[PDB]
RNA sequence: AGGGAAUCAGGGUUCGAUUCCGGAGAGGGAGCCUGAGAAACGGCUACCACAUCCAAGGAAGGAGGCGCGCAAAUUA
RNA sequence: UUUAAAUCCUUUAACGAGGAUCCAUUGGAGGGCAAGUCUGGUGCCAGCAGCCGCGGUAGCUCCAAUAGCGUAUAUU
């Protein structure tokens, strides 16, 4: 009897393994992971970005703008971008995001923007999602705090697949979250693995880090309204890109790429070595629209 | 769970409503439907069978 | 200016038969 | 962004690539320096063939006929009946349809009326024997995937009939064809129309006399159809196919002269000439026949972005030009690595063709 | 040679023999001599084949240099790259805001074209209002965001697609519109107005893209109404459906019926009034009955495609983008 | 003053939006309305409408020479066989 | 007989929806209409599976991944059709009952 | 040879409680130093094996988590 | 009050109910319908089913268990 039960248990374990086989097209050296931070407008989105950056690099950053690329560990890099309450911008990031950090106000509860983004993610391909809820300091460590944690978690498990992690931020010490919770949050981002999405694998795409205008300056004085040639830099993602191709920039229109050329990698991974931790040399920040140190 | 599917579908109990005679032909009488004509049709069939 | 969720979203009752 | 081309040569491959890529093409100066400046009738019949099997296309023809503007629409299948011009064989149009069949919205069920066998264009016997297995290598295999010859026709009368049916596929499977193998058997088909049946037999003893020393196993089929099945003009011909261990097929064929022009061909002379032509085909043998090289290259480019390798013989001028059109339309360039094969004593040197496919799927297929 | 007179020539894919071999001597015969012959489940095998292709893709072009590799396989993922774009509108550069991300999505084959797109559509469960056909709506499909005018239709069992006035409250429904070509199987999302803020849910509907074509083939039901004026047991004389004796000739033999459910047939035109005719029926009619004939009329959709240009706005008003208003707003 | 490239396309777009909005507020044509009587539609309108409808019964067959020759063939065969 | 059953000793099986044979044919039986064709992943066998109710066909499109369970009893409930041995339970690891009631949204 | 062995306490049958060990090692085998008690849970030399920093000359070292859509007590 | 400090348990002041909408579920079996769609016949019928109709868009009944209740495979 027992071997029959053991036989039947293994077959049910095999059933979970079954899925449509597919060619593994992941790059040997993957580009930095895109991490989006969103939430209700005044939940604390930008505060969390600074805490995550200070956790990894020790570099000072002020006036954070655009995507920020940092090295987080030996074999992983992260690109950090904030998503506002704007509906147009919320749609674009869901197409490109690889990791989503959703911010919830525990005292107030759920809001509309939390649910709208989840529906957008289901339409355009569901990425990895971890929910982080803040403002837990208002409660008084009692039955009220215990039940609010459980009530918000069960409602959260219906939107996403069961077992998707919900992270708690206790309180602010001096306008910054505690060092231990941020360090534990950084461990979860480091160890995730990602499924290949259908749309992102089929089409090459670029999240441009830097923009530069390339025109003759006399043409601008002649007619300010002239069409302009503009050059963009970014990490190539998704699939291969040909020299002459059609590209669509959401919010502007369709364009055809005139020239394409690769550059040496900034914020590159270290050459392999067996030091226990990455020294200050290896921790790098690339932020061409943000301003590192003091210069903007 | 076939019955469970049926119960959810029948949650709404609003049934389709009937249309009336147009106003400009009101003096003619009521617009007869299948339920009304069937009374007149079965009446004829009984008499013709008897004759 | 905060858009709180409605009662229908909070409890996704959906198509459940009505009972007395 | 439409492409511009000049001349009437390579016209078929310019139209075939345009409808797949979706980019319009302009053709200019079609037979400008000639007594007849306009488009030929058989070319015009080809444009009408595209029009019936596509949906939403736009075609512009100059009153002189010297220039052509073609705007591609989506591919729409269904049942289509066409009358091919007798100037060129049915196989002339069938090569283009073989390129476009698997990407149709509905499965294509087409019957073609015209001339089946000719000295100019590849015979429909060759396409059925060799080209059809090649598509099965890509996964186009199916139960209704067949060619059937209802009636034969020979020039100038023609009057032959073929029916073509092909399944639809969402994507093409990649291939790695690098080992040709050794030839096991030779199969052949002999046909005689509107003449004595003895002509077919006099073909048999000539080809068998030469080829029997290389292989013990050669068997030649003989075909004789009577009545309206025979067509409207007399003639005879031979088609030969050699099968390898790896499953590749190599073929060569010849046909007799038309009644109107040319001296009559002695059937014994025809048999030996075809047998020698097949022997030269083996000297250049590869995974695909020289006729079917351009078909094979197109299907490798249309894979699901994977590396595919094929080993083919010397490149014909047709394929060399066809490779140049692919870079203009689909921007794909192959990596060419010749094989010396110096001391193996196989024969002439072979060329290994490898490339990575562009992301391409069947946009016409209806999702249900 | 390949990648570094001929025109007006015969189009034959045949290799002419420039120099044939004699094939009588043994030495030429000798060169051709060797060419002639002298428990795993299906899921395991399919994985085994796929893994073989996975290695072959990676280990093919490794030897060649990166400049060479760009030619053969294009720019691979993970390479920092620089793109030059021409003819950018001036309003983009002047009003550039670093906070708003800029995304560049490579287009596939034929995706620049426009055509007729058929979608399977369902109104979102949390949206208060319903979507009216032939009113403007904004879609988020693929990479694009644009506003169009859709037609909502429902399938029948015989295969006919008849037009619907409104989206059903809790059922899936077909949608057809004129817009860019998009690969099948992709999801799409619909909003009513991006500009402004609404207390309620803003996601209108959700579905998947089904078909790409150039003809809509959608039809709408049309009924022509007539009234009896003379009754002769089964046969009755009908007026009010048609207005000429030429007209009735077109529709002889057509099936007609009353509101009551009695089926009939058009028989022959009448002359005494302009457009009456004689029609037989299953049973005797009453004066109050109204007869009608069911006919299908094909419809069409305007070709209106308005892409959203939210980035082409000043820094202060990137939220406020406006387009065509719906019927209710007008 | 000079007009930008993007504004020119906007000027064309606004004209198209203006015309489309008029159609929504305008009364629908008689084709689109269901249940239309004789008075509403113009005279002899349906002659060009190309509507779809069904016929109650099969039309009577038409006699032609091909039918005559085929029928004579059937009689001739039975006469030869004496299959009365 | 340890591997006797068509599921290979498991309680469920996973398959790819090949086509909807019921919808493709134009019979409005609603007992024919709820028949789909799926190919089990583990052994590649082609079988015909049943959808619990018409209108759940809308949630399934071609080439989806479904979970198939047996149809033990109440086979006579459907109207006069043999071979009622399989039924579709989940699509994309989401229950058909959950989708129909509007309790969950299918994730792409 | 995780398992025991025992012990105390008790009215509505004990979901009681606790202890007691057989040794060995500190990247690997040898040598050596102190103290009442160790051939040391700690220094050193030679040899063997690892790995780190450097201005390239030289210098300093001795355990558990995941692989079940899932890594916070690995804490305060 | 508790506690090294705090939480928890125990006291206790003030708010907190009529559709008391401050709204229990899961499974089984039935009823009700139009100028609606399809299929087959035995003129007016039957099956299947019905949020979709001409125009219009601003919360039926019965049974079983009850904070619990089914399905699938093997089995006794
Ligand atoms: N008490 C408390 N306040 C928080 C917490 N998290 C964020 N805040 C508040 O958030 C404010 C910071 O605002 P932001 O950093 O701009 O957060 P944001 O959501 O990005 O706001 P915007 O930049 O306007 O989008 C701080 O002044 C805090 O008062 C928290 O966990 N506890
Ligand atoms: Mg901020
Ligand atoms: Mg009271």
């Amino acid at each position: 009897v027992r071997m029959a039960r053991s036989f039947h248990r293994t077959q049910d374990l095999k059933t979970k393994k079954h899925h449509i086989p597919v060619v593994d097209r992941t790059p040997l050296e993957p580009p930095p992971i895109v991490v989006v931070v969103m939430g209700p407008p005044k939940v604390g989105k930008s505060t969390l970005i600074q805490c995550l950056i200070r956790n990894f690099t020790r570099q000072k950053l002020t006036e954070i703008r655009g995507p920020v690329t940092i090295v987080s560990g030996k074999k992983r890099r992260l690109t950090i971008i904030e998503c506002g309450c704007d509906i147009n911008m919320m749609i674009d990031l869901a197409k490109v995001a690889d990791l989503v950090l959703m911010l919830i106000d525990a005292s107030f509860g759920f809001e509309m923007e939390t649910f709208e983004f989840l529906n957008i993610c289901q339409v355009h391909g569901f990425p990895k999602i971890m929910g982080v809820l803040t403002h837990l300091d208002s409660f008084k460590h009692n039955k009220q705090l215990k039940k609010t944690k459980k009530r918000l978690k069960h409602r959260f498990w219906t939107e996403v697949y069961p077992g998707a992690k919900l992270f708690y931020l206790s309180g602010m010490v001096h306008g910054e979250y505690q060092n231990q919770e941020i360090h534990n949050l950084g461990r979860f981002i480091t160890v995730m693995k990602f499924r290949p999405l259908t749309w992102q694998t089929s089409h090459p795409y670029i999240l441009a880090d830097r923009m530069e205008d390339l025109t003759n300056p006399e043409d601008i004085r002649t007619n300010i309204k002239c069409d302009r040639k503009v050059s963009l830099y970014g990490y190539l993602r998704g699939a291969h890109l040909k020299n002459k191709s059609q590209i669509h920039m959401p919010g502007v229109g369709d364009f055809a790429v005139s020239d394409i050329s690769f550059l040496p990698d900034p914020c590159a991974l270290p050459e392999q070595q067996k030091k226990r931790c990455l020294n200050e040399k290896e921790k790098l920040v690339y932020a061409p629209l943000s301003g590192v140190g003091g210069v903007l | 769970m076939a019955a469970a599917f049926r119960k959810a579908a029948k949650s709404r109990q609003r049934e389709h409503r009937e249309r009336s005679q147009p106003g400009f032909r009101k003096h003619l009488g009521l617009l007869e439907k299948k339920k009304d004509y069937k009374l007149r049709a079965d009446d004829y069939r009984k008499k013709q069978e008897y004759l | 200016a905060k858009r709180a969720i409605t009662y229908q979203i909070a409890k996704n009752r959906g198509l459940t038969p009505r009972r007395k | 962004h439409s492409l511009s081309y000049a001349g009437c040569n390579f016209l078929r491959q310019r139209l075939v690539l345009s409808t797949l890529s979706g980019r319009p093409v302009k053709i200019r100066k079609i037979r400008a320096r000639d007594d007849n400046p306009g488009l030929r009738d058989f070319e015009a019949s080809f444009i009408r063939l595209l029009d019936k099997i596509t949906n939403g296309s736009r075609i512009e023809i100059n009153q002189t006929g010297t220039t052509l503007y073609y705007q591609p629409g989506l591919l729409y299948g269904g049942s289509v009946e066409h009358d091919c011009s007798v100037l060129r064989g049915i196989g002339y149009y069938l090569e283009s349809l073989l390129c476009l069949a698997p990407f149709m919205k509905h499965p294509l069920k087409i019957v073609l009326r015209g001339v089946t066998n000719d000295q100019v264009d590849p015979s429909v016997d060759v396409l059925k024997a060799t080209a059809l297995p090649l598509l099965k290598q890509f996964g186009i295999d199916g139960e209704s995937f067949e060619l059937k010859i209802v009636r034969r026709g020979m020039p100038p009368g023609g009057g032959g009939e073929v029916v073509f049916s092909c399944p639809v596929r969402k994507v093409l499977k990649p291939i790695q064809l690098t080992d040709p193998g050794k030839i096991k058997r030779i199969r052949g088909m002999a046909y005689s129309v509107r003449v004595s049946p003895q002509m077919a037999n006099r073909i048999v003893d000539s080809a068998r006399s030469i080829l029997n020393k290389f292989i013990p196993d050669i068997y030649i089929y003989t075909d004789h159809m009577k009545g309206v099945n025979s067509g409207k003009s007399p003639g005879f011909g031979l088609s030969l196919v050699a099968e390898t261990t790896s499953g590749t097929f190599l073929s060569a064929e010849l046909a007799s002269n038309p009644q109107g022009q040319g001296a009559a061909v002695l059937p014994e002379d025809l048999g030996r000439n075809c047998a020698r032509l097949l022997l030269e085909e083996i000297y250049r043998g590869g995974c695909v026949d020289s006729t079917n090289q351009s078909l094979a290259l197109l299907l490798m480019t249309l894979g699901q972005q994977d590396v595919s390798k094929v080993l083919l013989g010397p490149l014909s001028p047709y394929t060399i030009e066809f490779l140049r059109h692919l870079k203009s339309f689909f921007q794909i360039m192959f990596k060419i690595e010749t094989k010396p094969c110096g001391e193996e004593l196989k024969g002439g040197d072979k060329v290994l063709m490898t490339c990575v496919g562009i992301g391409f799927s069947n946009l016409s297929k209806t999702l249900k | 040679l390949i990648y570094g007179h001929k025109a007006d020539s015969l189009d034959c894919s045949r290799f002419l023999v420039e120099a044939p071999h004699d094939w009588d001597l043994e030495e030429v015969m000798n060169s051709i001599r060797d060419c002639f012959v002298t428990e795993s489940t299906y899921f395991d095998d399919l994985k085994g084949e796929m893994q073989k292709q996975a290695q072959l893709n990676r280990a093919e072009f490794e030897d060649q240099d990166d400049e060479a590799r760009v030619q053969y396989e294009g720019f691979r993922p993970g390479m920092y790259v620089r793109i030059e774009i021409e003819n950018v509108p001036c309003e983009f550069v002047q009003n550039f805001d670093p906070h708003y991300p800029i995304i560049l999505g490579g287009l596939g084959n034929s995706e620049g074209n426009v055509g007729y797109v058929q979608m399977r559509l369902k109104k979102h469960r949390w949206y208060k209002k319903i979507l009216k056909s032939r009113d403007p709506i904004i879609f988020s499909v693929g990479w694009r965001r644009f506003q169009t005018i859709p037609l909502y239709y429902i399938e029948d069992h015989n295969g006919r697609q008849r037009l619907l006035k409104y989206t059903p409250q809790h059922m899936h429904c077909g949608a057809a519109f004129w817009g860019p070509i998009t690969p099948q199987g992709t999801g799409f999302l619909a909003i009513q107005s991006v500009s402004g803020i609404m207390p309620d849910f803003r996601i209108a509907a959700t579905g998947v893209v089904l078909d790409l074509d150039k003809s809509i083939k959608i039809v709408k039901k049309l009924k022509l109404t007539g009234f009896p004026y003379k009754i002769f047991k089964n046969t009755s004389f009908i007026k009010g459906m048609f207005n000429s004796a030429l007209e009735v000739a077109k529709f002889e033999g057509a099936v007609i019926r009353t509101v009551s459910g009695i089926r009939g047939q058009i028989k022959k035109a009448l002359r005494a009034p302009e457009g009456a005719f004689r029609a037989s029926f299953e049973d005797k009619l009453l004066m109050s009955d109204i007869v009608f004939m069911r006919t299908w009329y094909p419809v069409s959709i305007p070709a209106f495609y308005n892409p959203v240009t939210s980035l082409l706005k000043p820094v202060g008003e990137k939220d406020t983008w406006s387009g065509m208003r719906t019927t209710g707003q007008l | 003053e000079v007009k930008s490239s993007f504004e020119k396309r906007q000027e064309k777009m606004n004209e198209k939006i203006a015309s489309l909005e008029k159609e929504l507020l305008e009364k629908k044509p008689w084709q689109l309305q269901g249940e239309v009587t004789a008075q509403k539609r113009p005279e002899n309108s349906l002659l060009e409408e190309t509507l779809h409808f069904d016929h109650a019964v099969r039309m009577a067959p038409v006699i032609t020479e091909e039918t005559t020759l085929q029928l004579e063939d059937i009689i001739k065969q039975r006469i030869r066989d004496q299959a009365w | 007989a340890l591997k006797a059953n068509p599921f290979g000793g498991a309680s469920h099986a996973k398959g790819i929806v090949l086509e909807k044979v019921g919808v493709e044919a134009k019979q409005p039986n609603s007992a024919i209409r709820k028949c789909v064709r799926v190919q089990l992943i583990k052994n590649g066998k082609k079988i015909t599976a049943f959808v619990p109710n018409d209108g759940c066909l809308n949630f399934i499109e071609e080439n989806d991944e479904v979970l198939v369970a047996g149809f033990g009893r109440k086979g006579h409930a459907v109207g006069d059709i043999p071979g009622v041995r399989f039924k579709v339970v989940k699509v994309a690891n989401v229950s058909l009952l959950a989708l129909y009631k509007g309790k969950k949204e299918r994730p792409r």
